[PDB]
């Protein structure tokens, strides 16, 4: 029916399933062996481009890999800025290498404070 | 004066009697200004006329197909459904094709 | 540049 | 005579349908533009043929692609592509 | 390493 | 919150429809004779 | 502005009630619709198979760019309820069409990494709805935005050689690189409609006399210097003398006079080259002569600071002498200075032999002497 | 006639005409011989 | 359109002339009727050699890999494909103006000789 | 999907009054109208 | 001569059931025939019908070209200069493809780029043009911009000097060759595609397209 | 009104209330025959179908008057430009009839 | 008078407005 | 039968609608006229058909060649029963002229015209004229 | 001829609303993680957890929602 | 009289069955 | 592999688990399922490190249909403003749907309010728009409208009005249906559906006018550093556009004149949301004057607002009348006027 055909609740709305937990509901191990870079497709990999980014806003820290060859515009589609606000939002600032592996194991405010008073 | 409320016969009669192409065109043009009903019965006052009700008449109506069939379109219309540069294009090809000898 | 035969202008301009 | 009737009546039937032909694809004095082939390719037509040609080629292996071209946002051997198109 | 991770048998 | 456009008892309390009123050209008609 | 700011903010109320009830039809349908959010708009449109509302669903709130919103109108027209047969279904209007392509046009102005879905979407749109000239015009109009002028060139070639006349409303809005189609389309801006409407007679008359390619080399030019590029506005010269477009008197005119006004600051050999052949077949004695002189003189300063200048080929040598001497058997105008443009050109002997020139002139009664100033009005825009 | 504005065969006509295209039940070439 | 109006031509003699003096030079001739892409002769001895393996019966993976590289590594895409149909299209009725300039020529000449 | 607007035998027990005033031949004067004349 | 077509449109087969009918065809016949009419009293422009401007006659015109008013003005809308050759008396030219600039220009910048100062809002304004469309589309360009009193002769210059000239006649009737865009893109879904492709007859009979059809049970009993 | 039926009108743009200035070549008496544009029109369509090598406006309008019919019919078929001031005044029947 | 005195403005106004294509 | 053999060589054919450019129903009612049913034109040889094509029913040659296809193949033209009162289905088997042009297969043999009803009556049918 | 006169005779398209009617009767879920395949465009999104629950839809392209 | 026709009027949300209609109550 | 149409191979089950464990699936075996092994050349793997979880989104684009693909279904944005562009139009849609779920079918009890509309076929006319409220709503509804009609009658002459006029009808339903909610969530649903206003679009306002002082700010300083209209605010960015054509690149300079009223807009709009805010906190017996009258323009643009729905009904149904007209120019005996000449035409007698 015609009800579904533009926008909301359309066909090929990949949003209208639902939306991830997102709250308080692990330690450092299930993430590490988690974590993008630790794992062997990307690990034995240096031909595809690798771009680290930090909110500013959330404090977190973002990485992606060969956006270039494919700059899907759905990619933080899922994603939630600043006190439950939607993706948008991000005031993304570049970061290096070395910082995000130092940032990523500290909270939200602890990155924010490193980014706001220790640049 | 009352367009639909002139005597149908006498209104076929007077069309009937139309064979001149811009009058033609001008009745063409005058028909719509007829009622919707007005019109069907036009048709049907004719139809009968050059059918059956023929001998009704003092003088034997004259025939005049044109005016049948143009007044049968215009009451079912009304009724439910129930160029110097083309030449030149031209003749350009046809230089063309004789430059390829496809035309010997 | 044409030449028709149902002009309205021109009965009302001769007179004038 | 009839010979020279019939043949004369042939040529005014053809000279009227190439006129309607032309006159099909006028859009206001423009005549229809061929379809435009994607980028780099090049078509070819004998004319009174049933059949057109169309080709392309890649000086380098496949990097020259349009799809390995676009990421917006060795010497490999060079590659040639020859397109037979009939009309079936 | 199942059908859906592995997607053959 | 969309709308839909659309469009063996009997209604008693809708009266019969009959005729009342002129026709534009009758009325039109009226007042030419009464100028006159 | 200001006197002007009173009269808008009290645009921002919605009518009343009782008014929006008792307004016509089409009144009613287009404000309501395009207060309505876009998807919202296309549905109803959807629903009721009324097409002729597609730029209200154009001008809305919260629209996606042109090449999502081109896909939208066709699922609209194939979800439709009434399906007229398809070669009437599927075929959009072609002035939808351009505006569609102009406001692709004004975005890639912005950035003109939108060419590439600009591609795209042309590409589709070709074999989807018919190949119009204005719509080829717009695309030509996007293809410059994005700074390809060989391309555009190309295409307005292939224009000139199909016999499709460029579109004047195109051309207008080349010439207004500030003014997207819809607030154009708009009774909005008003004061730039004296020169909207100047700058499409102008495009009508040009085609009186001249082709497509000219037109729009013209367009592109204009734009080029309305948008303060300047290092494409003398490619555009030279890709129309690399293709053979032949320019419009009046672009060979205005390129001389910016010509001035540069003194060849950024004019490169190769611009040089092509804007003296078109100068040549077209222009007159005296811009021949101040370019042809402008380009040495400015070459002598920074001679060792533009090390890559390149002079005059020997072959087309022959080109521009047969089209000088063509002029100067006819006019007495071009005979006089007909050797020494052709020594001028051919460039052997420069700095002595323009001097004994400007000698001679001299006796034979003032100079271009602004090779001193090449400097002192020349860093002041860089600065 | 007055609220659907057709007649029961006009009706009848119509459908058969409006379904003639899936209608036809011509005769298909025969001998169609097992694969698997 | 007017970069290069030969370079069709420029390839087909390059490929050409390397063939017919590389090895197999005698058997050149073969391999151009072979290769040929308009006759009748040229597809019957396409059928003489061997004709690749029914795609339906390759392996799934294979026939998506191989469908990835035709379209987008080698460029031949969906795009070109409709617009060899609409070219197809095309050019028939361009011919038909043609056959119709023929069939008046060939009336018009008999009525003059007539 | 979207959601559509709501629209709206009668017991004994009921007043079996009037549900509302009907007024056709008021608001349409239709003129008289005879096939016969 | 009868070109074949390049549509994917397809009626249905007598082997497969009927199936999918989340979308699903049908013949659409209105009421009335409509082409007789004026191209904007048709049924794809009924919305546009308080807005279509007030119909001027020849009669009316006979009269004002001897006797007319000072605050009147006929407006020529004819756009090919080679095609008009004649000139309505008391007329101004404006052509219908720039309206929308000339009625925003200011009154000294219109007086300016046409030679006659743009008439006051509350004038009578009368439009003509060979057969009507130019006049209607110019009006309509008058009323946006809020001309009370706007008319167009809807019988113009063909029916002053008895001309058989015709107006705009740019119809975008898709070319056989291009495939339209349900049947190349890929949007929607195999089945939905499917039915939305199919046609129940010769696909120039003005099919309607109905979306989610029920069974009639108490009639199959 | 002179200027405007010239081919170099197309590179001005005009102004309908007091046109601005056109600098035609006419206006340079330095200019030739063979440089004025209606001179250029009038010498193509001569060769054209009157099959004369015409230089200057007398030896046109003498190759006219001399011309035999059908040459005459065929000039003033391909001739536009009978009147350049745009001043209403009587003409031959040619563009009649 | 008044009449073809305006008639030769209107052509004129249409001359100066747009031109149709030149002669070869 | 010769209606609707007309109607259905002039309507739309195959699964696209490819409309037939020539309309044969013109000339029903000069058959019809004529006398000359689907079984006598059946019946009628290359000479009569020949005539009756030239003379009588003026067929142009692109509608003879059209038409050709129904006569060389002598359908049996027989009205068959498909669920209505109206059958518009008419046998389109080969024709046999053992059983009069008509497929003798089930019920279509000598002389019979309609599926259900009954065979001709040919004494009768002489009363034509 | 004579005289000349002076007679004394002497905003739009704003989107200031942007209003939309929000009313869906569709499912909403708590998600872990969604893999969307279709035949060409393949999305895999996870969250971190211990333990999963799967759902998959073949309703008209692969689905499978971990919960 | 817009008023008139537009007043928010009270909706028995569970079937008649599970909730006694009230204009059935009173009668 | 060379697979026939007929033939299967048939191979083992690895575990009871099935192709697809029902009962559940752990964490390492999640793992694998997420990663899984795609052509890396056409996949974009991404993080976003938070808090307590990772969050990953690894996204494939076959090579094969690039071409046809909608823009739509395949998300691309091979530029920067495609980029934002295609960011902010999925973010609209999936905050449509994600707020749309909380006051739809699934929505709460309290929270879900449907309409009741009826209209005449013949007359074209609304002989009913209403709200399906609850006893709390009414209740709300009749505390307002007694409230008011105890003063409102006694200083309002009512000689036009009438006596049972409804005082800020609109305003105070739309009010109490905010009021029968139970969730913020639909609060805020109802308020955007509501002219807006809602907590996010007066942000998204107030984070537009934070950005323009900052504007105004940077002009006033170059100004000064290198007469002004009374409010400055209003044109910064114009003054900006302007400034950066003429200094920087600025390939293009503004004109977009619908910024300048923002400032009055925005607080008239926050004026809206916290009168419409007091109201349901039932604080309506105290009224300043620039309240009551912020209440008399909000009443009046909201009386439109809801009508939206119905005047599209209403102007299909006006369609259909049309086609059901009598053909042709209307028949002698319906028609006052003449045909073919106008009504005032000076020869209107013969
Ligand atoms: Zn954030
Ligand atoms: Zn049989």
């Amino acid at each position: 029916s015609r009800s579904t055909v533009f926008g909301p609740g359309s066909l090929y709305s990949f949003t209208k399933f639902g939306s991830f937990n997102r709250s308080p509901t692990l330690n450092k191990r299930m993430k590490d062996i988690f974590r993008l870079e630790n794992q062997k497709h990307i690990r034995n990999d240096f031909d595809r481009e690798r771009r680290y980014r930090m909110c500013t806003k959330c404090g977190i820290t973002t990485v992606t890999i060969n956006f270039n060859n494919v700059p899907s515009a759905r990619v933080g589609l899922w994603g939630r800025c600043a006190d439950d606000k939607d993706y948008t939002h991000h005031r993304m600032v570049d970061i290096t290498q070395r910082e995000y592996e130092v940032l990523r194991e500290s909270p939200v405010e602890k990155r924010l404070n490193w980014w706001r008073y220790e640049r | 004066a009352d367009l639909d409320r002139v005597e149908a016969r006498s209104v076929v009669i007077a069309l009937n009697a139309v064979t001149n192409a811009d009058v033609y065109e001008f009745v063409k043009k005058y028909l719509f200004n007829f009622g919707e009903r007005k019109v069907k019965f036009l048709r049907t006052t004719y139809s009968d006329l050059r059918g059956h009700g023929a001998g009704k008449l003092r003088i034997p109506l004259k025939e005049n197909d044109n005016m049948y069939y143009h007044v049968c379109w215009h009451s079912s219309i009304r009724s439910p459904r129930q160029n110097a540069k083309i030449d030149d294009i031209v003749k350009d090809k046809i230089e063309k094709w004789k430059a390829e000898g496809l035309l010997p | 540049k044409s030449d028709p035969a149902v002009d309205n202008v021109a009965p009302l301009r001769d007179e004038d | 005579v009839s010979l020279r009737t019939i043949a004369e009546s042939l040529g005014a039937a053809a000279a009227a349908e190439l006129r309607a032909e032309v006159e099909r694809d006028t859009r206001d004095g423009v005549a229809a533009i061929p379809p435009l082939p994607p980028l780099g390719w090049r078509v070819r037509h004998p004319s009174g043929s049933n059949y057109f040609v169309m080709t392309r080629t890649l000086k380098n292996g496949v990097q020259s692609a349009e799809l390995n071209n676009r990421r917006y946002r060795l010497s490999r051997a060079d590659v040639h592509l020859t397109v037979f198109a009939p009309f079936r | 390493f199942l059908a859906v991770g592995h997607p053959l048998v | 919150k969309t709308t839909v456009p659309s469009y063996k008892p009997q209604n008693q309390w809708e009266g019969v429809y009959y005729y009342s009123g002129i026709t534009k050209r009758q009325r039109h008609l009226i007042l030419l004779h009464r100028k006159r | 502005l200001p006197a002007l700011k009173p009269l808008v903010r009290n645009s921002t109320y919605l009518p009343k009630k009782e008014e929006l009830w008792r307004a016509p039809t089409h009144e009613a349908l287009e404000t309501i619709i395009g207060h309505l959010p876009y998807h919202d708009a296309l549905r109803y449109i959807t629903e009721h198979s009324l097409f002729l509302l597609f730029p209200t669903v154009l001008r809305a709130r919260d629209a996606p760019l042109p090449h999502v919103i081109y896909e939208d109108f066709m699922k609209s027209c194939t979800f439709a309820s009434l399906q007229n047969p398809p070669e009437e279904q599927f075929a959009l209007p072609s002035v939808l069409l351009r505006t569609l392509l102009c406001m692709a046009a004004y975005h890639c102005t912005l950035d003109a990494d939108y060419f590439t879905t600009c591609q795209m979407l042309f590409g589709r749109m070709e074999q989807q709805q018919q190949t119009t000239p204005e719509v080829l015009s717009a695309w030509v109009y996007c293809c410059t935005a994005s700074g390809r002028v060989d391309e555009a060139l190309t295409y307005a070639k292939y224009m000139a050689d199909c016999s499709a006349p460029f579109d004047v409303t195109v051309f207008s809005l080349m010439q207004h690189p500030s003014l997207n189609p819809i607030e154009v389309e708009d009774g909005s801006v008003p004061h730039s409609a004296k020169g909207l409407l100047l700058q499409r007679r102008l495009g009508n008359r040009l085609h009186t006399a001249y082709r497509s390619d000219a037109v729009a080399a013209h367009g592109m030019f204009v734009y080029y210097a309305l948008t303060l590029s300047h290092v494409r506005k003398w490619e555009v010269i030279r890709a129309a003398a690399a293709l053979g477009v032949t320019l419009a008197e009046r672009t060979v005119v205005l390129a001389v006079e910016v010509f001035a006004r540069e003194k060849g600051m950024r004019c490169g050999p190769k611009t040089v080259k092509a804007l003296t052949h078109f100068l040549a077949q077209d222009g007159t004695v005296g811009h021949l002569l101040y370019v042809l002189l402008r380009a040495r003189k400015n070459e002598l300063l920074p001679e060792f600071r533009d090390l890559p200048h390149t002079t005059f080929s020997e072959e087309e040598q022959e080109l521009v002498l047969q089209c000088v001497a063509q002029r100067a058997r006819h006019d007495d105008s071009f005979a006089v200075a007909a050797t020494l443009v052709s020594s001028l050109v051919r460039e052997d002997d420069p700095s002595e032999l323009l001097m004994a020139f400007a000698r001679a002139a001299r006796n034979h009664h003032v100079c271009g002497g602004d090779g001193d100033g090449s400097v002192c009005a020349d860093v002041p825009a860089p600065v | 006639m007055t609220v659907h504005g057709t007649s029961l065969p006009s009706t009848y006509r119509m459908h058969k005409d409006i379904n003639k295209a899936q209608r036809n039940d011509r005769k298909l070439s025969g001998n169609r011989f097992k694969v698997l | 359109r007017y970069e290069e109006v030969a370079q069709p031509q420029q390839v087909a003699d390059e490929a050409a002339v390397a063939c017919s003096s590389s090895c197999y030079g005698p058997y050149y001739p073969a391999f151009e009727m072979l290769m040929d892409s308009c006759g009748s002769a040229g597809e019957y001895s396409r059928a003489l050699c061997y004709g690749g393996p029914y795609v339906s019966e390759l392996s799934r993976e294979l026939c998506d890999a191989l469908l990835d590289y035709i379209k987008g590594d080698l460029g031949v895409s969906d795009q070109l494909c409709e617009y060899v149909c609409q070219m197809q299209f095309f050019l028939e009725q361009e011919e038909y103006m043609t056959w119709l300039g023929q069939v008046q020529h060939v009336a018009n000449a008999v009525s003059r000789t007539a | 999907v979207n959601p559509d607007t709501s629209p709206m035998h009668w017991h004994y027990n009921l007043p079996q009054g009037m549900e509302r005033p009907h007024s056709v031949n008021r608001t349409f004067a239709a003129p008289f109208q005879s096939n016969h004349s | 001569a009868d070109r074949r077509t390049r549509h994917h449109m397809m009626v249905d087969g007598q082997i497969n059931p009927r199936e999918w009918f989340n979308w699903h065809p049908k013949e659409y016949q209105p009421w009335y025939f409509d082409r007789h009419k004026f191209l904007y009293e048709q049924r794809q422009y009924a919305q546009f019908h308080h807005l279509l401007c007030h119909q001027v006659y020849l009669k009316d015109m006979l009269h004002l070209m001897r006797y007319p008013e000072p605050y009147t003005h006929i407006i020529d809308c004819r756009t090919s200069t080679q095609k008009m050759h004649r000139w309505v008396p008391h007329s101004l030219w404006l052509p219908r493809d720039e309206v929308e600039y000339a009625l925003q220009l200011s009154a000294d910048e219109f007086l300016d780029m046409y030679g006659f100062r743009k008439p006051d809002k509350s004038d009578d304004v009368i439009l003509l043009s060979h057969n009507g469309i130019y006049s209607e589309q110019a009006g309509w360009e008058w009323k946006k911009q809020f001309f009370q009193h706007v008319y167009n002769y809807r019988g113009g210059t063909n029916e002053l000097f008895g001309e058989s000239y015709s107006d705009m006649n740019v119809s975008d009737v898709l070319s056989p060759w291009k495939g339209p865009f349900p049947q190349s893109g890929v949007f929607v879904d195999k089945w939905s595609k499917r039915k939305v492709l199919t046609r129940t007859g010769p696909f120039d009979r003005q099919y309607e397209m109905q979306d989610f059809a029920l069974p009639d049970l108490e009639l199959e009993k | 009104r002179l200027r405007l039926s010239r081919r170099t009108v197309a590179n001005y743009v005009g102004l309908i209330n007091s046109p601005e200035v056109f600098d035609d070549e006419s206006d340079r008496p330095e200019t030739r025959w063979s440089q004025d544009t209606f001179f250029r029109e009038c010498a193509y369509l001569s060769e054209k179908f009157l099959k004369e090598k015409v230089s200057n406006m007398q030896q046109f309008e003498a190759a006219l008057k001399r011309a035999s019919p059908e040459a005459y019919l065929a000039f003033f078929d391909a001739f536009q430009q009978q009147t350049q001031t745009q001043i209403p005044l009587p003409s031959p029947s040619v563009w009649h009839y | 008078w008044e009449l073809s005195r305006d008639e030769q403005l209107f052509w004129e106004r249409v001359e100066l407005i747009r031109k149709g294509q030149v002669a070869s | 039968s010769l209606k609707l053999i007309l109607e259905k060589l002039s309507g739309h054919v195959g699964r696209r609608q490819y409309k037939m450019l020539c309309n044969l129903e013109k000339h029903y009612d000069k058959l019809k006229d004529e006398g000359i049913d689907w079984h006598e034109l059946k019946w009628l040889s290359r000479e009569e058909l020949i005539v009756l094509f030239d003379k009588v029913l003026h067929l142009t040659r692109t509608e003879r060649a059209a038409l050709l296809p129904a006569i060389e193949a002598k359908v049996c033209g027989v009205l068959r029963q498909t669920d209505s009162r109206h059958s518009t289905v008419v046998c389109m088997n080969r024709g046999n002229a053992n059983h009069g042009w008509r497929c003798g297969r089930n019920g279509h043999t000598n002389d019979v015209y309609f599926e259900g009803k009954a065979k001709a009556n040919t004494a009768a049918l002489q009363l034509c004229r | 001829f004579l005289i000349h006169f002076v007679h004394y005779k002497t905003t739009f398209k704003f989107k200031h609303i942007f209003l939309s009617i929000d009313k869906y009767n569709s499912l909403f879920f708590n998600i872990s993680g969604i893999l969307i395949w279709l035949n060409i465009i393949h999305i895999n999104i996870i969250l971190i957890k211990y333990s999963f629950f799967i759902l998959i839809n073949n309703f008209e392209y692969l689905i499978i929602l971990i919960s | 009289a817009v008023a008139t026709a537009e007043i928010p009027a009270f909706f028995n949300e569970r079937p008649a069955w599970e909730r006694p209609p009230l204009e059935e109550t009173l009668y | 592999a060379r697979r026939k149409w007929g033939q299967k191979t048939w191979s083992p089950t690895a575990t009871n688990g099935g192709a697809a464990p029902a009962n559940g699936v752990s964490a390492q075996e999640a793992l694998q399922i997420a990663y899984r092994p795609m052509p890396p050349s056409q996949t974009v793997e991404y993080e976003e490190d938070f808090g307590h979880n990772l969050m990953i989104h690894r996204e494939y684009i076959s090579k094969r249909c690039r071409d046809r693909v909608s823009f739509e279904l395949s998300a691309l944005s091979y530029s920067n403003l495609e980029l934002r562009r295609g960011q902010e139009h999925l973010a609209g849609i999936m905050n449509r749907e994600r707020r749309g779920v909380s006051v739809g079918a699934s929505g709460a009890p309290d929270d879900q309010v449907q309409m009741q509309t009826d209209v005449d076929a013949n007359s074209r006319e609304v002989l009913s728009a209403r709200y399906l409220f609850n006893e709390r709503r009414l209740q709300f509804c009749d505390r307002f409208q007694n409230f008011f009609q105890s003063k409102l009658e006694n200083s309002a002459a009512s000689d036009s009005n009438g006596h049972e006029k409804q005082h800020l009808f609109s305003l105070m339903e739309a009010c109490a249906v905010i009021f029968g909610c139970e969730t913020e969530a639909a609060r805020e649903t109802y308020y955007r559906m509501f002219l807006g206003l809602d907590s996010e679009t007066l942000l998204e306002e107030d984070e537009a006018l934070r950005n323009r002082i900052a504007d105004a700010k940077l002009v006033q300083r170059v100004l000064e550093n290198n007469n002004l209209p009374e409010e400055f605010e209003e044109y910064a960015p114009l003054y900006k556009a302007y400034i950066t054509h003429a200094v920087g690149k600025g390939p293009v300079a503004s004109y977009d004149i619908s910024t300048l009223g923002s400032t009055g807009l925005t607080a008239e709009r926050r004026r809206w949301r916290t009168l419409m805010e007091k109201i349901v906190r039932e604080d309506y017996h105290t009224m300043t004057e620039v309240e009551q009258m912020d209440a008399i323009v909000l009443n009046e643009q909201l009386h439109t607002v809801k009508f939206f729905d119905l005047k599209i009904g209403d102007a299909i149904r006006d369609i259909l009348q049309l086609l059901q007209r009598e053909t042709g120019v209307g028949s002698s005996v319906n028609r006052d006027t003449p045909v073919g000449i106008s009504p005032n035409n000076p020869e209107r007698r013969v």
